[PDB]
């Protein structure tokens, strides 16, 4: 799709984003 | 050699004017306001009175300029209160501009990107999730703090391609830790001690 706006990198990035939250930064439980 | 200025452009482009300040807020806000940025090195405060009303001005001294960029570019940009302040001293610009403009060209031989706002706990390889997502990562490297004993809340993150570079910093501002945007922008100058001669 469109670069700068993307919409599945930076949705990967946040996958990762929370994940690495969820371990450091703030606990939700599982995940 | 007395008298360490290092370049005085470097210098007063590491340390922000603050000016307007809305009521509420003094030093120790703007501290906090600014943390995400860059460490407090040192504050040019003008405190009037006993009574603390902050009648005056302040200047905010980072350890990177980087983080004086991000204030400048973001905080004046948006309203962080009900007052808008004014960051920086249109005074010596045009001057210092041709220096201003070499360092970024300069810096820009690196293309390496500035992360802020980064969260305390959160760590390098972690905001490489959010990064390396998009594009790929040479060097990736939070600043160490001494005083914190984990790392200051702002980083040096490197790409290989100018691109990926670009499109990441689209995005990064928006790297959501516990409830902050992150804060994303570039280097400005060289952030390496690259110097050879201590004059």
């Amino acid at each position: 799709g469109a670069m700068g706006y993307v919409n599945d990198a930076f949705k990967d990035a946040l996958q990762r984003a929370r994940q690495i939250a969820a371990k450091i930064g703030g606990d939700a439980g599982t995940s | 050699g007395a008298m360490a200025q290092r370049q005085r452009a470097l210098a007063i482009m590491c340390r922000v004017y603050v000016g307007s300040i809305y009521y509420e807020l003094g030093e120790d806000t703007i501290r906090q306001a600014f943390a995400p940025f860059g460490p407090i090195k040192s504050i040019d405060m003008s405190w009037d009175s006993v009574t603390m009303k902050h009648k005056g001005f302040a200047f905010v001294e980072y350890e990177v300029p980087e983080a004086a960029q991000l204030a400048l570019e973001q905080m004046n940009s948006v309203m962080l209160g009900g007052r808008n302040i004014k960051v920086g001293r249109p005074s010596n610009i045009g001057q210092a501009q041709p220096i201003i403009d070499q360092l970024a060209e300069e810096a820009r031989a690196f293309n390496r990107i500035y992360v802020a706002s980064v969260h305390q706990d959160l760590s390098d390889d972690d905001i490489k999730s959010v990064f390396e997502a998009f594009g790929k990562i040479k060097s990736c490297t939070l600043a160490r703090d001494p005083t914190t004993g984990k790392h200051k809340g702002y980083g040096f993150i490197e790409y290989e391609k100018a691109q990926s570079s670009q499109d990441a910093v689209s995005s990064m501002n928006l790297f959501d830790l516990g409830g902050q945007y992150l804060r994303v922008g570039k280097a400005v100058t060289p952030p390496m001690p690259l110097l050879t001669p201590a004059t």
